[PDB]
């Protein structure tokens, strides 16, 4: 099926200057397109896209329709000035998709055989990279149920190709780039490694949380199986990571060895060098 | 069982699109043929040809398009 | 001001056939080979089969034929007039 | 109303501009591979993401991208003539009896080509090497091109015939490269067969050289030398040549290796000239008296196509009186009187060695 979805800049911008287009009249819900995607392979890719207006009762919370004229005559457009595109889906700027979402996949399916739902983010927050990919699968459970649809989550990735790097990349004008080797991956240390630990303390409360309120189910059912995993690996010697460790002593011998190599190379050479240049333009000027 | 005549439609315009683009003959040339589909190393599938033109250029190109193998060998 | 219209009337350029009404095809020295249409001031009964003529090379049109083909000025040198030395 | 729009999508494909052919020459990097275009102006681009340089290869046909120029697609092999070449078809076969003469002619050249090529063997039994070629001359007598014509389509196997007329291609003559274009599927094709009429006009001498269109003759003579003068073996590649006469082409050619066995054609023999009257008397009905000899004997020193085709323009000169079946009586006289005109021309028929 779908495994990981590629997400331009592109088109994550096109769903949030459309939240400028029916932002600066309001008022709640979402802004929900359809989305054009590319697809070469597995891996899933997508450039261009566009957007339709959307309005959804309360009511009657599950009460949704698009227009499908729009749809039709526009994928038309699209599909005449580049043959390429096509619709993969549609998608919404959440921020969390309510039970709603799942027939307009449903009804779309005629026009594609799977329909990705695409979850974003028009303001940036929270954890990390923006958006969110889901798939529509039917996956049934293993406690037997009436086959329902709950939709899995599609890793997504930020790229770009050519044109599209050349405009983002001259309009960054903010940050040093990268620098290689120094800030770089010191910084991810502090962002992946804080941001894992909020993201799993958020997570493991809203694990007690659910099971404080929200019951049923709620627990079950991964919540045995998959709170047994983390107790896979708790994970401490002895022995043999006793072991691992005056290896990986070892293992920076090396290194560290080639630095003292580097560092008497770059002192002999700058440092024999320069006193040169130094005590000769001044003992000839002098 | 009425889209016939909607199909119809969208085969005039599109072949309206093929008197606009057939894409029109001017440049004279001539031909190189072969028949050839790609598997890796997934699968997929199609066909090229090659051609020749008046500026003395050569070109390996996706099976014609718009008349197909049907004539001629070169 | 009277350059911009004609002046791509290059490049002088001989015919080879024609199937039915729009279509002629018409073959150059540059190279340059083409099966291609006119412009609408030429009529096509007017033209006759490897007939040298104008042609705009961005439509490739048919601009005006061209009677004259060879030959350089070893005929203008063959080639005579004036009087003299008379009977 | 549904195939229309399928050749519509059919269409939607079509836009997408054809790339570039290209021959891959050598490489660099993984990111860089020496190529150039077919007008000259040499790169190196990058490869797609599904090759290996084992599905490439220095000196390779391939094609490359329109604007990245990137290597994507190829095909090894591809030329225009080669194939069309081949497409002349001779009845017969059985012309190999309708040949009339000469055993030794019509025998031994089956020796000389077809055992090669079963019974390579039998060239190692004894350790004699394989000749790889043949050749005719003349014209004594004649058929030297039908004899080809006609064993082409007799000893079956693959046979490529050699138009020697379109050689010259005009404009920059070089295409003495085109035997080789030839030689290769000669090589890839291999066995296969090659006739050749008139060698003899490409056999310039350029004895006192002149002017420009000598030139381009005597080179394109040594690249047929090298390509015989290999560095290769074209062993499974047999190389028939006839033409006008066996002198101009210069002793290069007259050597073995090149000229590998000497074959001719005289004036038939009255005796095989009685056997030619058949295979002409065959297709032709009419009255049932007949003395075959009677024209052999009458009509004397001809060639088969000679003697046939005034045979059939006896019946013809006979069936001018509008009678349909026709008793030797006018082709007495008609072959008789009309090959005395023909004989006028006769002059000046020989020929050196
Ligand atoms: N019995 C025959 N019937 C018809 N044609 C014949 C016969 N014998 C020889 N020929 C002709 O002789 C030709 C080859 O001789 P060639 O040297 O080309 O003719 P010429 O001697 O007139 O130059 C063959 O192509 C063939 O047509
Ligand atoms: N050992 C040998 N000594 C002399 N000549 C030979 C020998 N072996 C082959 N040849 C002849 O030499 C010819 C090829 O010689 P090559 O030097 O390539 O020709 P050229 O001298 O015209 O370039 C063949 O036709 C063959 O008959």
């Amino acid at each position: 099926a779908v495994q990981k979805v590629v997400v331009h800049p592109l088109v994550l911008l096109s769903v949030v200057d459309h939240f400028n287009r029916i932002g600066k009249v309001g008022n709640q819900k979402r802004v929900v397109g359809v989305l054009l995607g590319s697809w070469q392979k597995k891996v899933l890719d997508v450039s261009n896209s566009f957007a339709v207006p959307f309005d959804e009762d309360d009511k009657d919370d599950s009460v949704w329709f698009l227009d499908h004229d729009y749809l039709e005559n526009m994928y038309g457009m699209f599909k005449k000035v580049n043959a390429r595109e096509r619709i993969v889906g549609w998608y919404h700027t959440g921020p969390k998709l309510h039970k709603n979402d799942i027939a307009i996949n449903e009804l779309m399916k005629r026009y594609c055989p799977n329909s990705v739902l695409v979850i974003i983010d028009v303001k940036p927050k929270d954890l990390g990279l923006p958006t969110e990919a889901y798939i529509s699968v039917e996956e049934v459970h293993d406690d037997g149920t009436p086959t329902s649809k709950t939709f899995e989550h599609v890793t997504s990735e930020i790229g770009a190709e050519e044109a599209e790097e050349v405009g983002v990349e001259h309009l960054l004008r903010d940050i040093k780039d990268t620098t290689v080797g120094t800030l770089s991956q010191r910084i991810t240390n502090q962002v992946h490694g804080l941001k894992g630990l909020n993201s799993k303390l958020l997570d493991i409360r809203s694990y007690l949380e659910k099971v404080a309120t929200g019951k049923l189910p709620i627990n079950h059912q991964i919540i045995y199986q998959l709170q047994d995993v983390f107790n896979l690996l708790p994970d401490v010697s002895l022995q043999e990571f006793v072991k691992a460790f005056y290896l990986k002593t070892n293992d920076q011998m090396v290194v560290v060895y080639l630095a003292s190599l580097i560092r008497s190379v770059v002192a002999l050479h700058n440092l024999i060098n320069n006193k040169i240049a130094n005590r000769d333009a001044e003992k000839k000027e002098g | 069982t009425h889209e016939l005549q909607a199909m119809k439609d969208k085969i005039k315009e599109n072949s309206e699109k093929i008197k606009v683009n057939k894409t029109l003959p001017y440049l004279v040339s001539n031909v190189i043929e072969l028949l050839d589909v790609d598997p890796n190393d997934s699968q997929r599938k199609g066909k090229c040809a090659v051609i020749k033109t008046s500026t003395r250029q050569t070109y390996f190109l996706p099976v014609i398009g718009l008349v197909d193998a049907e004539k001629l060998k070169p | 001001q009277s350059e911009q219209p004609l002046q791509v009337a290059r490049c002088t350029k001989i015919i080879n056939a024609d199937s039915e009404d729009p279509k002629y095809i018409i073959n150059v020295k540059q190279f340059a080979k083409f099966v291609v249409d006119l412009s609408d001031q030429v009529a096509p009964t007017d033209i006759e089969e490897g007939m040298r003529v104008g042609v705009d090379r961005n439509k490739y049109q048919i601009h005006i034929p061209l009677p004259p083909k060879i030959d350089p000025t070893v005929t203008m040198m063959q080639v005579e007039e004036k009087p003299d030395v008379t009977y | 109303t549904k195939q229309y729009e399928k050749s519509e999508n059919d269409l939607k494909a079509l836009q997408s501009v054809g790339q570039i052919v290209g021959e891959v020459l050598k490489q660099l990097t993984e990111e860089k591979f020496i190529v150039k275009a077919t007008n000259g102006p040499r790169y190196v681009v990058g490869c797609r993401r599904q090759l290996d340089k084992s599905k490439l290869k220095p000196g390779t046909r391939v094609a490359l991208d329109m604007t990245t120029l990137t290597i994507m697609r190829y095909l090894p092999r591809e030329v225009d003539p080669l194939v069309y070449n081949m497409s002349h078809e001779d009845p017969g076969n059985v012309s190999y009896s309708e040949i009339g003469g000469l055993s030794e002619q019509i025998r031994e050249l089956r020796e000389v080509i077809e055992l090669p090529l079963t019974n390579p063997e039998l060239f190692q039994r004894v350790g004699i090497i394989p000749p790889k070629g043949c050749l005719l001359y003349g014209p004594p007598g004649t058929g030297k091109t039908l004899l080809a014509r006609a064993v082409a389509s007799q000893l079956d196997c693959n046979f490529l015939k050699v138009v020697s007329s379109s050689i010259v291609d005009k404009y920059i003559g070089e295409s003495a490269r085109l035997i080789r274009e030839m030689f290769n599927y000669a090589r890839d094709h291999q066995p296969c067969i090659i006739f050749m009429d008139e060698i003899d006009a490409i056999g310039g001498r350029r004895f006192s050289e002149g002017t420009s269109a000598d030139r381009e003759i005597q080179r394109t003579l040594m690249e047929l030398l090298n390509q015989m003068d290999g560095f290769d073996t074209l062993h499974r590649v047999k190389m028939i040549m006839a033409t006008n006469r066996p002198d101009t082409l210069d002793p290069a050619l007259l050597r073995p290796g090149r000229l590998d066995r000497k074959i001719h054609i005289d004036l038939p023999n009255e005796q095989a000239r009685l056997d030619i009257l058949k295979i002409h008397a065959g297709p032709i009905t009419k009255h049932g008296e007949i003395d075959y000899e009677a024209i052999v004997k009458l009509s004397d020193g001809f060639n088969g196509a000679d003697l046939r085709n005034v045979c059939t323009e006896a019946g013809m000169f006979a069936i001018r009186a509008d009678h349909d079946f026709v008793v030797q009586e006018d082709f007495m006289k008609a072959v008789r009187k009309v090959a005395d005109s023909k004989k006028l021309e006769s002059k000046l028929d020989y020929k050196p060695v």
